């Protein structure tokens, strides 16, 4: 498990890169390797908290102020492709993988990486002799994976987009009649009280309430059926854009309403 | 005990989807793949016998693309010998080889053999793609013209093989060889 002290474990190592890289001094091969180590702890510990969202972020940001530097620091027998190839290997796994909007920021991070091994790897290159055939071979795999990865990534922020679009759609339409709904049910659940009468008194509190939001009985209905669906794909998950979660609440509540009184029909006559 | 033996060093290149990375699996493995198809094929080096002494084959292909064009360069040092591929039903890829690969490796390797190569040559006769090209006025490269883009581009030969059946195809590396050993 990722805690807050391995966290801090793992920064305290960075900023050593950080500060060889000050005084010319920075291990290459150490700091693209414990890099990748940085990589799968952000990983972890973002999804099982264990570790609150202050550091988190200043991590995000360590590692990505030392991809920075890393740029940085280019322009001033294969033993780098023999550090690196792990590296690779493991971010190939997650291109065979299945993807959801929580995981967006993963494959931000690693396009980084690839990003960089490959501005650092083609930077030694171009420079140092012919390129060996492992290295070339290396580079066009690493290419190729930059690219299968940056069309997922940018196929995952397009359907986020589109959810983002679609929400708002349904929140904006919704109320017309949010309102009226919302206070109906409210007035319906704080009056309810087994016989034969019984039932017939029930049944004349839901027949009022359904009269109340008549207008909108046929809204409801086509709401929830659009509704459903979006709140099945962006399920329950806390991790996504902090404004996207705020409406995908929002909706949920809304679509409760609606579902609460196309049902209230069958459930009380 | 060792013996020393020839080794040769040959690249690829050629517009995207022309069969290059086809060619050369095909070459290597005596089967052309189904589906999954690399950009760029493993770098990879074959023993062939010619004229009854050994000699090493490296084969680097090549892409082109975005990232693949600050790699292709890195492939050209102590090229002895480089193929520029066109396909035989696609106009476009034959214009490039003038416009394009020829002026890069002059460039990058003065002074080195090249092969022109047409592939595809089992498309050529088939009416499913001739009439594909017909339905937007264009028709397939024929060997008089290939042969003569060779003639002005100064290639040591034109050949014209298709991976899939591989006709040619042997025939492209024996000469590819040959040319280096004069
Ligand atoms: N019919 C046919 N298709 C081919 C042949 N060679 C390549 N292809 C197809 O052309 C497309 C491009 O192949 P590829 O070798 O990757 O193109 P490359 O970018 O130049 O390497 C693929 O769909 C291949 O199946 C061939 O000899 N015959
Ligand atoms: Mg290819």
């Amino acid at each position: 498990r990722i805690t807050p002290k391995k966290l801090r474990e793992l920064s305290d190592l960075l900023r050593t890169h950080l500060s060889s890289a000050a005084t010319k001094q920075l291990d290459m091969g150490g700091v693209l390797s414990d890099l990748d180590t940085m990589l799968v702890a952000l990983d972890k510990a973002e999804r099982e908290g264990g570790v609150d969202k202050d550091q988190l972020k200043s991590f995000n940001s360590l590692i990505l102020k030392t991809y920075r530097v890393i740029e940085d620091y280019v322009k001033g027998s294969n033993f780098m492709l023999s550090i690196v190839e792990p590296s690779l290997q493991r971010i190939q796994k997650h291109l065979d993988q299945t993807h959801s909007f929580s995981d967006i920021g993963s494959l931000v991070r690693a396009h980084k990486h690839l990003e960089t091994l490959l501005e650092v790897l083609v930077t030694l290159s171009q420079q140092g002799q012919p390129v060996s055939s492992e290295t070339y071979g290396f580079l066009n795999r690493l290419a190729e994976a930059k690219i299968t990865l940056s069309q997922q990534l940018n196929t995952l922020q397009q359907q986020q987009e589109s959810a983002k679009a679609q929400l708002s759609i349904l929140i904006n339409r919704s109320g017309s009649w949010a309102d009226v709904a919302r206070q109906s049910l409210q007035r319906f659940d704080s009056t309810r009280p087994y016989t034969a009468i019984h039932r017939q008194m029930m049944a004349a509190h839901a027949a009022i309430t359904l009269q109340e939001v008549s207008e909108f009985t046929d809204d409801m209905r086509n709401f929830t059926v659009d509704s459903i669906p979006l709140l099945i794909q962006l399920g329950r998950s806390s991790l996504m854009d902090e404004h996207l979660v705020e409406q995908r609440e929002k909706l949920r509540e809304l679509t409760t309403i609606a579902e609460r009184l196309n049902r209230l029909e069958r459930e009380w006559m | 005990g060792s013996k020393l033996m020839q080794a040769i060093k040959c690249v690829v290149v050629g517009d995207g989807a022309v069969g290059k990375t086809c060619l050369l699996i095909s070459y290597t493995t005596n089967a052309f793949p189904g589906e999954y198809i690399p950009t760029v094929f493993d770098n990879y080096s074959a023993n062939v016998m010619v004229d009854g002494k050994p000699v090493n084959l490296g084969l680097w292909d090549t892409a082109g693309q975005e990232d693949y064009d600050r790699l292709r360069p890195l492939s050209y040092p102590q090229t002895d010998v480089s193929l520029i591929c066109f396909s035989l039903v696609s106009p476009a890829s034959f214009e490039n080889v003038r416009a394009k690969w020829y002026p890069e490796v002059r460039h990058h390797c003065p002074n080195t053999p090249i092969i022109l190569v047409g592939t595809k040559l089992d498309l050529r006769d088939d009416k499913d793609t001739i009439e594909k090209l017909k339905e937007k006025k264009l028709t397939p490269i024929t060997y008089p013209q290939g042969l003569a883009m060779a003639k002005e581009i100064g290639a040591v030969k034109y050949l014209e093989c298709s991976a899939l059946t591989q006709r040619g195809l042997k025939t492209v590396f024996d000469e590819a060889i040959r040319a280096v050993l004069c």
